[PDB]
């Protein structure tokens, strides 16, 4: 009975990795780059609280 | 003779693997009807979210 629930649940699962996978690369390098910028934030959270 | 050279062919050596596969069977059976409510519950609830 709940088959059409699952065939959406299918058809949705596809369409969204295809959006993922377009928006993975973007995400990817603002990740890496908002790595380097936490890693300068925690290295001078004395200084932020200061601030 | 042909239909016992196929049913020995067919079912050579296949005692154990048979075995298990009817034990992995009835117990992922079983297991599964025990868990039918969160199964129901992913198949109701996954759509909106990933739609979404």
């Amino acid at each position: 009975p709940r088959m059409p629930q699952i065939r959406r649940d299918i058809t949705g699962l596809a369409n969204l990795g295809e959006v993922y996978a377009d928006a993975s690369p973007d995400l990817f390098d603002g990740l890496d780059n908002a790595v380097t910028t936490a890693r300068t934030l925690n290295e001078q959270r004395g200084n932020l609280d200061q601030a | 003779g042909t239909l016992l050279d196929e049913a020995a062919t067919a079912f050579g050596g296949l005692g154990p693997s048979l075995q298990r596969l009817v034990d992995s069977t009835q117990a992922i059976a079983g297991d599964f009807r025990a868990n039918i409510d969160p199964v129901n519950d992913i198949i109701e609830n996954s759509g909106p979210i990933i739609d979404s």
